[PDB]
């Protein structure tokens, strides 16, 4: 009436919960790159010679 | 701290164009047009007002 060893298991199942990968879009930056410093339009000379 | 009285390199007196400069900037004028309308021709004078930091207004805020 006691507990005895039974037949060895024939296989093992290991369960884990996993989600999946999306598409590669690689959206690097809101406003991207190093935007260049640049000329103010027209500007004009702010200096003249004497005479 | 407070506006220099005379431009350092030349000596031109710029200590009376501080309030006029502030008034022309409140009216919508660029710093270039503003410095022109004040008579600051050579850039040695223009740097004297363009790059002035008025720290007398921040010291004049702690108790007497
Ligand atoms: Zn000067």
């Amino acid at each position: 009436g006691g507990l005895t060893c039974a037949s060895a298991p024939q296989g093992t199942l290991r369960i884990l919960e996993g989600p999946q990968q999306s598409l590669s879009g690689s959206p690097l930056q809101p406003i991207p790159a190093s935007p260049p410093p640049q000329i103010p339009p027209g500007l004009r000379p702010r200096f003249c010679a004497f005479g | 701290m407070i506006i220099p009285v005379r431009c350092f390199t030349c000596g031109k007196i710029v200590g009376n164009k501080w309030e006029a400069y502030l008034g022309l900037l409140q009216a919508e004028y660029t710093e270039g047009d503003a410095l022109d309308a004040l008579g600051l021709k050579r850039y040695c004078c223009r740097r004297m007002l363009l790059a002035h930091v008025d720290l007398i207004e921040k010291l004049l805020n702690y108790a007497p």
